[PDB]
RNA sequence: UGAGGGAAAGGUGAAAAGAACCCCGGGAGGGGAGUGAAAUAGAGCCUGAAACCGUGGGCUUACAAGCAGUCACGGCCCCGC
RNA sequence: GCGAAUGCCGGCAUGAGUAACGAUAAAGAGGGUGAGAAUCCCUCUCGCCGUAAGCCCAAGGGUUCCUACGCAAUGGUCGU
RNA sequence: UGGCACCUCGAUGUCGGCUCGUCGCAUCCUGGGGCUGAAGAAGGUCCCAAGGGUUGGGCUGUUCGCCCAUUAAAGCGGCACGCGAGCUGGGUUCAGAACGUCGUGAGACAGUUCGGUCUCUAUCCGCCACGGGCGCAGGAGGCUUGAGGGGGGCUCUUCCUAGUACGAGAGGACCGGAAGGGACGCACCUCUGGUUUCCCAGCUGUCCCUCCAGGGGCAUAAGCUGGGUAGCCAUGUGCGGAAGGGAUAACCGCUGAAAGCAUCUAAGCGGGAAGCCCGCCCCAAGAUGAGGCCUCCCACGGCGUCAAGCCGGUAAGGACCCGGGAAGACCACCCGGUGGAUGGGCCGGGGGUGUAAGCGCCGCGAGGCGUUGAGCCGACCGGUCCCAAUCGUCCGAGGUCU
């Protein structure tokens, strides 16, 4: 199960032989590994990567002080990529091949305290025809005496977005070796600058 | 992208001039209708001496929309007005001269006799 | 939801905001130093620095662009004839914003002390 | 340098930047086409281009023409492999760069508001390139 | 009288518990680098006046 | 409008001897000093309860479900040789 | 001889530091008085009414008019 | 539809519709199977199965019901004939008025028609989200397993097999493969189309700056019109449901006695569904059952009811304050704070707008030309320390017991 740390840098169109492909260029550069798990130590046996460089003065040293591999500590979240196993130095893009289906797991855009019509795609009341204040309200939220209480998960307003979102079955278009970039087929979760992990899709 | 209660303009010479479509044949709840899509239309106004009278419930295929057709190479195309061609129940046009331009998706979606009949296919 | 919009909306409308920047430009360029609230100042600096960078040219058209937002000819000739020479050896950022203590009694708002850089 | 037009310049190493610059005037545009299996039959398409929404690599433009009493307009990406894009009559006079007002009035008064230019005609015929220097000596 | 009404009154163990969060915090007071008085950070010492530069007006 | 309806509001001290004067405070308000049997008898001031609002001390509560109580065991604190 | 009468009178609670603070015409800045100024006085800009949000009378109200001294109380905040 | 009259007359808002769902199966379809008066397809009936769907309209206030076009289907019910501290008031259960009938009349009709006040502030439970305190038996920075819980749990058409099997023929499959659709859910703004409030251009009336020119205010809380980048969306784009494993319901079995035969069952072993549990994704150690791993610091610096459980500073760290952020109601999360590109200004690029002001020429003039793809720039991307994060301040273990 191949995977990588990446960051969205924007999206555009590429041109194939006949059809244009809505690619997302994504910067999954050289990722230093810092720690390997073990079945005899923790069991689940994952591998811990970290990707983007940090100057050694903003660190606080429970973090500064990892051993020989990746002495220069990275910035972002040291993600473990779930039974992937590299050789030991770094993970480049050439682990991936063009024509493979890759999963992208990132962090989507939080819309704030988003509404119920924008959040759960309701319909609401009409604008005309006497409607007092129902133009964006959800409406009825239950029943009278039996059952009484409102059920759990009634799909009302709250914090829509800003959660870890996985978009799946993305085919690899092109690989850029000199800057270590990837070109997925659109619809990556996350903004311009949102870190993702890119695994292998199954879909066997 | 034509909907119920839409006045398609007939680009055929079957007598009908302007029709109003109701139900799109795609499945359970066909919301829209692209170009190359069989619809059911009632004939509002017609020219005389034609086999298609007023109030006939006929089938048709949509050949021109004001909303774009998105070609798969990234390119797209729009038209000036909504148009339809009076098809029968066995997917054959009742008229032997279709007016104006049509699209290219009629070819890859089955219809050859319409596209071969259209003078300037876009 | 302003996921990228800068704006600096100030509980007013558009013409009150632009005429407010017109008024604080005249009041800041008349006496130099100024004392106001903090978010009005931290966007007013991006306006007065635009007026001083449109004062570095001095070519009969940027004078008119200064006169689009400064309707006093006596203030514009004082701006060009007394402010424009001594800032020519500085590239950008001709206005310092230093926050002032002793907040207002009736409002409880933090104060801002904004003056021309020496 | 983590983000911007240097990363977006890497996927612009197949750009076709030899085709000429054009204002909103009359032109003709041929294009590759896939139908009935074979990829042959490049197709010409003339008319007045309306909107020039240039944006980085993936620019777009729309050529409208009147076809048999039906206004048919067309959305082109300018960098997909269209072969020749030659301008028939460089009319121009684009006082408005987005001349969407034509789609209301479909009549002879198009060119009285979209008049023929003189400037780009002057540096076009002055830039006609016909200087026989190749194997002249 | 209208649509929201308190059905029962809140006791001391609920009124005196909802007031527990909103309390005044002590304002931070760093010493002035010239003045021997306290002042919040990133603003003007009211007697110092930024190392006596753009200060409360002296003679 | 009007015919008409229609309130609440007593208490310093024996004698104002009603707090000179100093200090903080813009003033108000007091802290001292003094008069006074008493000043929590300070000027709408005798006694001054309860509801109510706090301050200080002992016990107990962040894994327990109750018209909140009663009984039992135990722990902690305070009186009493 | 009170605990009940959607009892009465007087005080104090809950609702709660919650809603509102009264036409979406619009405020900003520099000085002065003052212990204390977004609100008081002066000056420079901006906006609003201008068949009035301007002026003159009769109704009506009864010193609300002016000056000087002050903020016990009032001004839906402060306020000299 | 009833019967009863048991809480409700100091009142528990009545029909219908919109939004929002949830549940049962006695299943409308999709999924299996037995029988058939099942040649094949299409059928009829019955058993299991509620996982997902159950259209867009006309008519009437209608639930219901009747028609148009489709689909595989436009299921029956409950949840105060679900839902008025959500909404609608079309009918009925208000005062006006009229029609037909009854009544001498006043008036009445479970007969008809027009019109007719639908009540800003959430106290507690519930629910959607985000927090503070404390705990997690030394204190912190991270990474992460998953006890458990929800989402999705769809479905049609065309072609090869195959016009073969079957049937005289008309007709026309099971098994399996390939492609494309209808609805719903997630993510994005590159293509298409919107908004983009002062970003640009043009224009009318008035006033003002200074007469001309050129500008500014108002005509909305944009003065109108045409555009409009970033951002936010769908009308756009990319994906999702699975592929596979186990135990299974109906059903089909293998071996086999009771009951020398037979038998799917009494022992066992199987096959067998959109059903269940696995599997995908996020929530998640307040899973006190408080998990696991790596790294940094740690004896006294004084003394009890002794290793703080009597206290003052302090190590790792954290907190206050400021700049900010597709992070955000507040809070919280994340990146920085001179060892800096975190924000503002400027520069360069992208992009919006479209030939700026002025000068010269032509024309009596309105106006047109060259200077000029110039001038103007809100966000997109880098660089620049020019300005602002200057100085700083406060908590923080001192390593209990078998
Ligand atoms: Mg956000
Ligand atoms: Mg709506
Ligand atoms: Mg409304
Ligand atoms: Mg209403
Ligand atoms: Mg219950
Ligand atoms: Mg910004
Ligand atoms: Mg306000
Ligand atoms: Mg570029
Ligand atoms: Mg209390
Ligand atoms: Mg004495
Ligand atoms: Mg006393
Ligand atoms: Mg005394
Ligand atoms: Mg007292
Ligand atoms: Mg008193
Ligand atoms: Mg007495
Ligand atoms: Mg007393
Ligand atoms: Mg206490
Ligand atoms: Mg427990
Ligand atoms: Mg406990
Ligand atoms: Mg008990
Ligand atoms: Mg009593
Ligand atoms: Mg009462
Ligand atoms: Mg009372
Ligand atoms: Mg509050
Ligand atoms: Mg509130
Ligand atoms: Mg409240
Ligand atoms: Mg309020
Ligand atoms: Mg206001
Ligand atoms: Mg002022
Ligand atoms: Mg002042
Ligand atoms: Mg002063
Ligand atoms: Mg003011
Ligand atoms: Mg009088
Ligand atoms: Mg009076
Ligand atoms: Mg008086
Ligand atoms: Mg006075
Ligand atoms: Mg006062
Ligand atoms: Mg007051
Ligand atoms: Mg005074
Ligand atoms: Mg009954
Ligand atoms: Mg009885
Ligand atoms: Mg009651
Ligand atoms: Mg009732
Ligand atoms: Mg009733
Ligand atoms: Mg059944
Ligand atoms: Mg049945
Ligand atoms: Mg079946
Ligand atoms: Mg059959
Ligand atoms: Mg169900
Ligand atoms: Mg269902
Ligand atoms: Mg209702
Ligand atoms: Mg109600
Ligand atoms: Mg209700
Ligand atoms: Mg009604
Ligand atoms: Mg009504
Ligand atoms: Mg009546
Ligand atoms: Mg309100
Ligand atoms: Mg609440
Ligand atoms: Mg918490
Ligand atoms: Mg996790
Ligand atoms: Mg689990
Ligand atoms: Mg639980
Ligand atoms: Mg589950
Ligand atoms: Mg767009
Ligand atoms: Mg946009
Ligand atoms: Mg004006
Ligand atoms: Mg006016
Ligand atoms: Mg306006
Ligand atoms: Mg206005
Ligand atoms: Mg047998
Ligand atoms: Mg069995
Ligand atoms: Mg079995
Ligand atoms: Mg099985
Ligand atoms: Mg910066
Ligand atoms: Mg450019
Ligand atoms: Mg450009
Ligand atoms: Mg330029
Ligand atoms: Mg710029
Ligand atoms: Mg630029
Ligand atoms: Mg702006
Ligand atoms: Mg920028
Ligand atoms: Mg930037
Ligand atoms: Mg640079």
């Amino acid at each position: 199960m191949k995977g990588i740390l990446g960051v969205k840098v924007g999206m555009t169109r590429i041109f194939r032989d006949d059809r244009a492909v809505p690619v997302t260029v994504i910067l999954a550069g050289p990722c230093p590994v810092v720690q390997r798990r073990t079945p005899e130590k923790d069991g689940y046996t994952a591998v811990q990567l970290g990707f983007l460089p940090q100057n050694p003065k903003r660190v606080n040293r429970p973090l500064k002080g990892h051993f020989a591999k990746a002495g220069v500590e990275p910035v972002r979240i040291l993600r473990e990529i779930r039974d992937f196993n590299p050789e030991g130095d770094t993970v480049t893009v050439e682990i991936f091949k063009p024509g493979e289906r890759v999963d992208v797991t990132g962090t989507s855009k939080g819309r704030g305290f988003a509404g119920v019509m924008k959040r759960w795609n309701f319909a609401g009341g009409p604008d005309s025809h006497g409607a007092h204040k129902i133009h964006r309200h959800p409406g009825s939220i239950g029943n009278r005496k039996t059952p009484g209480r409102v059920y759990k998960g009634k799909k009302m307003a709250g914090h829509y977005g800003a959660e870890r979102v996985t978009v799946m079955n993305l085919e690899v278009v092109d690989v850029i070796p000199e800057e270590n970039l990837l070109l997925v087929k659109g619809a990556v979760p996350g903004p311009n600058g949102g870190l993702v992990i890119v695994r292998e899709t199954k879909k066997a | 992208m034509i909907q119920p209660q839409t006045y398609l303009e007939v680009a055929d010479n079957t007598g009908a001039r302007k029709i109003m479509c109701i139900r799109v044949l795609k499945g359970s709840n066909a919301k829209y209708a692209t170009v190359g899509d069989v619809i059911v239309a009632s004939v509002k106004e017609a020219i005389p001496r034609g086999a298609v009278k007023e109030g006939d419930v006929v089938k048709a295929v949509v050949v021109r929309t004001k909303k774009e057709i998105k070609r798969p190479d990234g390119s797209a195309i729009r038209f000036d007005d909504n148009a339809a061609v009076i098809i029968n129940n066995q997917l054959e046009p009742r008229g032997t001269r279709v007016f104006g331009p049509v699209a290219r998706e009629l070819r890859e979606k089955g219809f050859m006799k319409i596209v071969s009949l259209a003078p300037e296919v876009l | 939801m302003r996921h990228l919009k800068s704006g600096r909306k100030l509980n007013r409308h558009s013409s009150h905001r632009l005429a407010l920047y017109r008024n604080q430009a005249k009041s800041l360029l008349t006496h130099g130093r100024i004392t106001t609230t903090v978010p009005k100042a931290k966007e007013l600096r991006g306006f007065v620095d635009h007026l001083i960078h449109l004062a570095k040219r001095g070519d009969l058209h940027a004078r008119r662009l200064v006169l689009r937002d400064l309707q006093d000819v006596k203030l514009v000739r004082k701006l060009f004839d007394e402010i424009a020479p001594r800032y020519r050896d500085r590239q950008g950022g001709y206005t310092r914003v230093l926050k002032l203590a002793e907040r207002r009694r009736g409002d409880g708002a933090p104060l801002a002390l904004v003056e021309l850089v020496e | 340098m983590n983000r911007g037009a240097l990363i977006k310049l890497v996927e612009s190493r197949y750009v076709r930047t030899d085709l000429p610059e054009f204002r909103p005037g009359d032109t003709v545009r041929v294009s590759y086409k896939v139908k009935e299996g074979n990829r042959t039959r490049i197709q010409d398409f003339e008319g007045i281009v309306i909107r020039i929404r240039r944006n980085g690599f993936n620019t777009t433009f729309t050529v409208r023409k009147v076809s048999y009493g039906v206004g048919v307009e067309r959305i082109f990406p300018l960098h997909s492999p269209l072969i020749q894009k030659i301008d028939i009559v460089q009319r121009g006079r684009a006082r408005r760069a987005k001349l969407y007002f034509i789609r209301n009035l479909s009549d002879r008064e198009i060119r009285r508001k979209l008049r023929a230019d003189r400037k780009r005609i002057d540096q076009d015929r002055a830039a006609e390139r016909a200087a026989k220097e190749e194997a002249q000596k | 009288a209208k649509h929201p009404v308190p059905k029962k009154k809140t006791s001391k163990a609920r009124r005196d518990a909802r007031r527990s969060h909103h309390a005044l915090t002590p304002p931070t007071l760093v010493p002035c680098p010239e003045c021997k008085a306290m002042k919040p950070p990133h603003t003007v010492c009211p007697e110092c006046g930024y190392y006596a530069g753009r200060k409360v007006l002296e003679v």
